[PDB]
């Protein structure tokens, strides 16, 4: 009997077990740990495990580095209610067109998203006159869009279809009492035969939903308004949605 | 100790149960009234293994086993060292379960994202259920659960297996197999690809969704496309459980010979014996 | 309900892309055809497909191996083609049954399965320089290859690395349904019960993690499709709402997050991490561990359980007990 | 293609470990039903009178008898092989001495080897002992018995299909597949393990490390040896109507003490008490058997685990006669 023994003749597969818990802990802790924090670090409100800014070269000419020094810009839009680090923030007035909590939009770019030879992505079928819905499902040209509370909020007028992948991203609607036309996303439309629901707003919300600079195409920002707008709904279109549900 | 996008999402609602009461953040950590809930749960869980391991022989956490209770307990109640504490840490372990994907559905709603992802973390919910609760009562007893053990949960898989002499044979574990095998190379073909895309090498440009598509056309004659390839991966991942849960149900209650013998539906039919 | 996490509503139409690569424009094959049906879970279009010669070699190898595997199934049922299409599972082509070690098996004890191993493996290895140079020619990565040669660094393990290091063909894997799978247990078997084989341990948690990740992954996106939370290359580039709500939802839930880029290195690692940890488990196996349980006892690691029936002594090791 | 709940589970492991029995009632029923037909004891008799050693002209097993006893002897025996044809099967009645009939000869011998099973094999029959019954179960032939290659039905009291004959190569794959539980292994345990003592049933190394010396190329055991004991242990568990947890914790399926059950060490008795049967008892006898029973290597039907057992952990769920025959066995 000896201080210090340990019950254990060495052998090479007990080798490759220690060496095999090295390799797994170094990668995730070393590596994919650090990959994890490009965006949102450095924390605001530490900086020696984070990796050196990550350079990609665009498809159409240009550079972004990550994490991007664009500042976030609905700071005043929401009031420290409580000196808790912890507690919910208080709106400074309507969330929804405010744009925070689930109706807060990214800093993206005002740069309209291309195909890989240049045109613009998404565009609707007045330009995209070589594309067509495929037989047998619903044309929604003409059709009614009922909003949550079973008013008519307007008629639909086209579809916006991705040209790289050949698929439907929004609807563009005539908003009832406007001049305007809104989009929508299709997945907060539920496509009948004779109407679209869209449980998200009421129809009196339909006047306020984010307008396009330009009529026949759509900003990355634009896309990120808009779609941020009709989730904003789901919590804020009316007082008993923010509330529990139980 | 916030991202430094994150300070706009930080409002009030989408709970489902006690309003403002519960609804702040402990560091990054959510809480609402099911973070509560977990936290109970798992106090009281954990407490209980604490216990059941201070009456047993040894401290080393690769040798514990909480072991649930002999066949003649039946579906009745047994003592504290003799499956009582296995009984005890399984109510406790579907609480802390239940808390957990409830808590992911406060969480989607102040979001205002789809619940996607407490959904199908109910199918390995189910599935601890299949094997702890629903398979035990068509059996007639706890006996037939599995233990609370590192290393003795696998002795309980291997014996269950070579009860049914073969339990590759199993119509519903070849399904089972079938998914977790595709799933683990689905998810290697797709976090490839993007990868790919995203990192071409050599202060190459980044491609296009166009360049994906073509890839797979070229490679096997077909793209599924972006947003199909995440439905597939949740399709692929959660019938590894779907199909198998079938599988573990007959073993006993519907099959009691070998999962080959099964076979002879097939082998034995008169045209061709 | 976002109705189109489940399925595409309103399919479109539209002409038909084609992406140049450096090479092989001229070895795509077919005319596009379009699929209603499929078109509601995926994309309708199905072709073209690129030949090019590493695609042409994978056939004319891989179909060698699949009509030698055929054949020898159809000699067991004595070229009876009910009792063929019958006993199928059943029927295999074996490796030696004798040990002749590293000694090319005569044909009908193991030389046709030597043979359909060759072809297969050519086969993969055609494959792979298909996989690895499509990506070149399209100016993306090759990190779908590297996961493939894992892959394939398994199957060579199984098939050909292992029964080389311990000297025998009979260790080899059979070509069957049924044959394939009785493998396992007899492997399992020889060496002492795979359960106590740390590196399959390692390679089930490498795979049971690839359905956790694929299904978190997967539903984090459909809950976030509403925002493009799919366009996964620009959201990479320019963070989005989507990936914002993405990050937090797992920040809050878990306490920490990936970023939308990361979460596929995740993915990657651990598919790779299946086929690493399974190959590093094969080559210790024979080689330096002969009875894994008894290797997990050596080393204090095996669990031990009260006797239920009374302990049962080796009979064999009983005074006057015959042989 | 399912058996409907409940079903009836017996725990022989630790709680928590999975290992015991799993049966369906019906199944149960039936073969308790089959083997409830094991006729009554007849009556006992008074020990009157001499030894038949002195009154019979050729009794060289049953001497001991007397007149009553020994009668009684071969009514029961006539009941238990041959109730149908009765005492002329193995008897000219001219001349009862006579060893003119092929049956009477092998009865001699099947007198031998039932009393050498009774006494020599007590560590596998305890004191349920077997009589002529346990295998042949009122017919000259017993309906299970294995040639030197598989053959179907496992029951020859059943019709063959035209793929079943042996005759039809065709049918080889699925007669190997219905004496292993419908595996598809590649092997006959019968002819490898049970036939002779040949062959060693274990394949487990009982150290953590390669030996070097039995490890490389043509000094080690081919791997078709782990497939082979897969196979047997197949066969052995359908024969018994019973799983691998009957007998062993699959933790480790090599290792005896807590590891397993005493149905083991039984077990490992029973491979000895067949190689023994077969070598010493049954093989031999084909050289008095007519060319009608013999197989297409002239060999006399020999003993698995099922000619006794007939799907049942306990041949006849333990139904002993030892106290009613010990003419029988055993005998000091
Ligand atoms: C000899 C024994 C055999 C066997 C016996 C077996 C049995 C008895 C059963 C399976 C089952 C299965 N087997 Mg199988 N098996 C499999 C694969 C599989 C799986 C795909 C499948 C389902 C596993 C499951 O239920 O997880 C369950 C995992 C769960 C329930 C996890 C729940 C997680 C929980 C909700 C959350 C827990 C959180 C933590 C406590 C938190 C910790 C906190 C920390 C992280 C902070 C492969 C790939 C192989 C190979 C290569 O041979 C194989 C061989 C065998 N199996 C042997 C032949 N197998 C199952 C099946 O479906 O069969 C049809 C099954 O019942
Ligand atoms: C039907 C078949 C089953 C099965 C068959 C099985 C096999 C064959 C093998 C495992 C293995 C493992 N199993 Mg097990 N298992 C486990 C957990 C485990 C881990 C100890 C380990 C690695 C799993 C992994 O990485 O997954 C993917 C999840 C990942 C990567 C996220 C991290 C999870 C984390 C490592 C889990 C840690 C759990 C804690 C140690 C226990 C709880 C702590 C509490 C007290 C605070 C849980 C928590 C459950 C529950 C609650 O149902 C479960 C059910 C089953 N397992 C079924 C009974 N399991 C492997 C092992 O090495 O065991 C020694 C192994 O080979
Ligand atoms: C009793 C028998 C057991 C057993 C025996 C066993 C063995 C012998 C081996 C494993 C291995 C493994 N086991 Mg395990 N096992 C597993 C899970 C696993 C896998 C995760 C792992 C890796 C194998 C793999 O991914 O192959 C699937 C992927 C493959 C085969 C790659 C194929 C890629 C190839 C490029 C495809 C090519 C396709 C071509 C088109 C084909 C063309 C062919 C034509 C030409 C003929 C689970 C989840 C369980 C449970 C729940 O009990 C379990 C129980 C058992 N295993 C029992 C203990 N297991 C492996 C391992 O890890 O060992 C350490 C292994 O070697
Ligand atoms: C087909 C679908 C797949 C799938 C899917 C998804 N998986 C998810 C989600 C989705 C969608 C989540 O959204 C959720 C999550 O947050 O992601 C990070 C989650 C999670 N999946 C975990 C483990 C996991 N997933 C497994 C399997 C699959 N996942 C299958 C493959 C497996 C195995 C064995 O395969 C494991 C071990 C946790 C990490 C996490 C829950 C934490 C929890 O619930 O905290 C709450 C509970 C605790 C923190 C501890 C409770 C302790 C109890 C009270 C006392 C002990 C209990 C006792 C049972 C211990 C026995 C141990 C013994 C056997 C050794
Ligand atoms: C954890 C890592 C996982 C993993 C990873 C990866 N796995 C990959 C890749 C990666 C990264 C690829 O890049 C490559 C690929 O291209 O993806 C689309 C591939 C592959 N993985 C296949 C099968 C597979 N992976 C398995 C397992 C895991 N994979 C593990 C789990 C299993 C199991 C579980 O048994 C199976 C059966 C094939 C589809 C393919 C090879 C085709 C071949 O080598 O052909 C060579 C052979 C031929 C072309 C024969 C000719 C065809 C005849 C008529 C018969 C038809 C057979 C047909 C199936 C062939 C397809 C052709 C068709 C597409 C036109
Ligand atoms: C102040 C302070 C810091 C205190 C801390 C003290 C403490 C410990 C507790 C506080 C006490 C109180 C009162 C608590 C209340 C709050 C509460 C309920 C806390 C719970 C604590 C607790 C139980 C912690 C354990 C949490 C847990 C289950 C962790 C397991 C982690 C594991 C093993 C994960 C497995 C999956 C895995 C390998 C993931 C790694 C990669 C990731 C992060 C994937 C997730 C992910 C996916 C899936 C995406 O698709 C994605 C897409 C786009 C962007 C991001 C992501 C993304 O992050
Ligand atoms: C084959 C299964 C037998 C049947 C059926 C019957 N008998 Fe038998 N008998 C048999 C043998 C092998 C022997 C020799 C036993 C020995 O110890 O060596 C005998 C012997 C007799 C005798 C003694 C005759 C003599 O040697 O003089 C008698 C009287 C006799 N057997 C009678 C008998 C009757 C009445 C039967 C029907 C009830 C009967 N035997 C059946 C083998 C077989
Ligand atoms: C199983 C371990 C057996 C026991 C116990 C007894 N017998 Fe048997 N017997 C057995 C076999 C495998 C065979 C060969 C097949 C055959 O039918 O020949 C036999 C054979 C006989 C025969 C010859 C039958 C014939 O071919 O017509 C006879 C007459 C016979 N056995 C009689 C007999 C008696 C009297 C037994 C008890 C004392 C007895 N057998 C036991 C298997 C087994
Ligand atoms: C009792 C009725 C048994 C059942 C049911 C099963 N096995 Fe068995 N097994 C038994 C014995 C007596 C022996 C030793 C035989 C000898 O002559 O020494 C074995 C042996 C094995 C082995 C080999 C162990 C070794 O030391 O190498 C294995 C791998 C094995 N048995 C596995 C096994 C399986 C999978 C079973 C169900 C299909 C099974 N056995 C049933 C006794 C009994
Ligand atoms: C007839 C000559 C037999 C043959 C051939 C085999 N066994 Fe047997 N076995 C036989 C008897 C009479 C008994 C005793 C029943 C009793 O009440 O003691 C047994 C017992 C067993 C057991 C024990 C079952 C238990 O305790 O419940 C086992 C596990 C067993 N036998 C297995 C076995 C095997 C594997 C055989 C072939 C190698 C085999 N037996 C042959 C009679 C006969
Ligand atoms: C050193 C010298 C001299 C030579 C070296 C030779 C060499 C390197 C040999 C290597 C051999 C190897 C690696 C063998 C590996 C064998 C393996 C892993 C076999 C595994 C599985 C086999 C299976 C599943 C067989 C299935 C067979 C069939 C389905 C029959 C074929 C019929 C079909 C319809 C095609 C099946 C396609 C399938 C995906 C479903
Ligand atoms: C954005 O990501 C992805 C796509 O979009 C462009 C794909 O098209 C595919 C290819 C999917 C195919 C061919 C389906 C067939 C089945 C399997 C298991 C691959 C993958 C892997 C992917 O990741
Ligand atoms: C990726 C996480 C996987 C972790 C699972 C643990 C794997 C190591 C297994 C070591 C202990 C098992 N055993 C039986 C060999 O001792
Ligand atoms: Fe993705």
């Amino acid at each position: 009997m000896y201080h210090g023994a340990l019950a254990q003749h060495l052998d090479i597969a007990q080798l490759v077990w220690y060496a095999q818990w090295l390799v797994i802990w170094t990668v995730v802790l070393l590596y994919l740990r650090r990959e994890d924090r490009r965006e949102g670090y450095p924390l605001v409100e530490q900086v020696y495990e984070l990796p050196y800014p990550k350079t990609f070269v665009l498809p159409h000419g240009g550079t972004v580095t990550v994490p991007r020094r664009r500042p976030e810009t609905r700071e005043l839009k929401l009031a420290q209610t409580d000196g808790f680090e912890g507690a919910p923030l208080q709106p400074t007035g309507n969330p929804l067109v405010d744009a925070v909590g689930p109706a807060s939009y990214a800093e993206r770019a005002e740069v309209v998203d291309a195909t890989v030879d240049g045109k613009a992505k998404i565009v609707p079928l007045r330009v995209a006159t070589d594309f067509s819905i495929a037989e047998g499902d619903v044309d929604p040209r003409g059709l009614p869009v009922v909003a949550a509370d079973g008013v008519e909020a307007g008629t639909v007028t086209d579809l916006w279809v991705d040209r790289s992948e050949h698929y439907f991203r929004y609807l563009e609607l005539s908003v009832a009492g406007s001049a305007r036309t809104a989009l929508i996303p299709l997945g907060f439309c539920d496509v009948k035969k004779d109407k679209i629901v869209v449980t998200s707003i009421l129809s009196e919300q339909f006047a306020n939903v984010p307008r396009l600079q330009s009529r026949d195409q759509i900003t990355l920002r634009e896309e990120d308004k808009v779609s941020a707008y009709y989730a904003g709904g789901l919590l804020y279109a009316t007082p008993e949605r923010a509330e529990s549900l139980l | 100790a916030l991202l430094s996008f994150e300070r706009k999402y930080r409002v009030r609602g989408g709970t489902l149960i006690g309003g403002d009461l519960f609804d702040f953040w402990v560091g990054p950590y959510f809480v609402g009234f099911f973070g509560v809930s977990a936290i109970f749960f798992i106090f009281l869980g954990v407490s209980l293994i604490g216990y059941a391991a201070s009456q047993g022989p040894t401290w080393d956490p690769f040798a514990i086993s909480i072991n649930p209770p002999d066949l003649k307990y039946g579906l009745g109640a047994a003592p504290l060292l003799e499956g009582g504490f296995w009984q005890a840490i399984t109510v406790c372990a579907l609480g802390a379960f239940i808390s957990w994907m409830l808590r992911e559905v406060e969480i989607s709603r102040k979001l205002g994202i789809g619940w996607h992802v407490p959904l199908a973390f109910c199918v390995p919910i189910f599935m601890f259920c299949v094997l702890q609760v629903f398979r035990p009562l068509l059996l007639g007893s706890w006996g037939h659960a599995f233990p609370y053990g590192i290393l003795s949960h696998l002795d309980w898989v291997n014996n269950f297996g070579y009860q049914y002499l073969n339990w590759h044979y199993n119509p519903g574990h070849m399904s089972s197999v079938s998914f977790l095998f595709v799933n683990a190379m689905a998810l290697g073909l797709h976090g490839g690809l993007i990868l790919s895309v995203a990192n071409p090498g050599d202060g190459d440009k980044v491609k296009t969704a166009e360049h994906e598509n073509q890839y797979f056309r070229d490679v096997v004659g077909y793209s599924i496309g972006a947003l199909s390839i995440h439905r597939l991966g949740l399709f692929l991942a959660s019938n590894i459980f779907l199909t198998g849960a079938f599988g573990t149900i007959a073993s006993g209650p519907f099959w009691t010979r070998g999962w080959p013998e099964w076979w002879g539906w097939w082998l034995d039919i008169p045209f061709w014996s | 309900a976002d109705y189109q996490t489940i399925y595409t509503q309103i399919q479109a139409r539209g002409p038909h892309i084609t992406v140049s690569g450096e090479w092989g424009d001229n070895d795509r094959v077919g005319k596009p055809f379009y699929s209603y049906w499929l078109g509601k879970i995926g994309d309708a279009q199905i072709g073209p497909i690129y030949l090019g010669a590493s695609g042409i070699a994978a056939f004319a190898f891989g179909s060698t191996a699949i009509l030698i595997i055929l054949f020898n199934m159809a000699a067991e049922v004595h070229f009876d083609p009910l009792q063929f299409f019958r006993q199928f599972f059943w029927l295999g082509l074996y490796p030696p049954k004798a040990q002749y070690g590293m000694g090319i098996p005569p044909l009908h004890d193991g030389g046709w399965w030597l043979m359909a191993g060759l072809f297969m493996t050519l086969s993969l290895g055609s494959w792979w320089i298909r996989v690895y140079s499509r990506a070149r020619a399209l100016g993306l990565g090759t990190h779908i290859a590297w996961n493939f040669a894992a892959a394939i660094f398994f199957v060579l393990c199984i098939g050909c690395i292992h029964p080389t290091l311990v000297g025998s063909w009979s260790e080899g894997v059979p070509f069957g349904i049924w044959p394939h799978i009785d493998w396992l247990t007899a492997f399992s078997i020889r060496y002492g019960n795979f359960y106590y084989c740390p590196w399959h341990g390692f390679s089930i948690g490498f795979a049971y993690g690839c359905g956790l990740l694929f299904a978190a992954h997967g539903a984090t996106i459909l809950a976030v499709a509403r925002f493009g939370g799919d366009r996964e290359i620009e959201q990479i580039t320019d963070r989005g709402t989507a990936v914002e709500r993405a990050a937090l939802f797992w920040r809050w839930t878990i306490g920490f997050n990936a970023t939308i880029e990361s979460v596929h290195r995740w993915g990657w690692f651990f598919s790779l991490m299946v086929m690493v940890s399974a190959s590093v488990g094969i080559l210790l196996t024979g080689t330096f561990v002969d009875n894994w349980y008894l290797w997990c006892v050596k080393h204090g690691a095996a669990p031990d359980y009260p006797a239920y029936l009374p302990a049962t002594p080796d009979p064999a090791s009983l005074p006057g007990a015959p042989k | 293609c399912f058996e409907p709940p409940p079903a009836t589970t017996t725990q022989t492991g630790f709680r928590g470990l999975s290992m015991g029995e799993v049966l369906h009632p019906a199944t149960v029923k039936a073969k308790k039903e089959r083997d409830a037909q094991y006729p009554p004891a007849l009556a006992a008799v008074k020990a009157e009178g001499p030894p038949v050693s002195q009154v019979y002209k050729n009794v060289k097993v049953l001497g001991n008898l007397t007149e009553a006893e020994f009668l009684r002897t071969m009514t029961a025996i006539t009941e238990w092989v041959s109730p149908q044809e009765g005492c002329t099967y193995c008897h000219d009645e001219n001349n009862l001495a006579s060893e003119a009939k092929y049956p009477y000869v092998v009865a001699r011998r099947m007198l031998e080897m039932t009393r050498a099973i009774n006494t020599n094999w007590t560590q596998h029959v305890a004191q349920t002992g077997v009589t002529c019954y346990t295998c042949h179960r009122g017919t000259p032939l017993p309906p299970y018995v294995r040639y030197l290659e598989p053959t179907l039905p496992l029951n020859n009291r059943e019709t063959p299909t035209h793929v079943e004959r042996v005759e039809t190569r065709s049918g080889y794959v699925v007669r190997l597949a219905k004496y292993t539980a419908y595996s598809a292994l590649n092997y006959d345990p019968f002819t490898m393990f049970l036939a002779n003592d040949k062959r060693q049933v274990r394949v487990v190394p009982q150290t953590a490390l390669p030996l070097v010396g039995v490890s490389r190329g043509k000094e080690r055991r081919p791997l078709s040896d782990a497939y082979a004991t897969f196979a047997l242990m197949m066969s052995i568990s359908d024969s018994l109507g019973t799983n691998c947890t009957f007998c062993h914790n699959a933790q480790t399926f090599e290792s005896w003490g807590k590891k397993s059950t005493p149905q083991r060490a039984i077990a490992w008795w029973g491979i000895r008490m067949v190689r023994d049967l077969n070598m010493n008892y049954l093989a031999p006898l084909n050289a008095s058997l007519p060319a009608s029973r013999l197989g297409r290597q002239g060999e006399a039907p020999q003993a698995d685990c099922r000619t006794c057992h007939q799907g049942v952990t306990k041949p006849l769920f333990g139904a002993s006669r030892l106290k009613d025959y010990p003419e029988l066995g055993p005998i000091k």
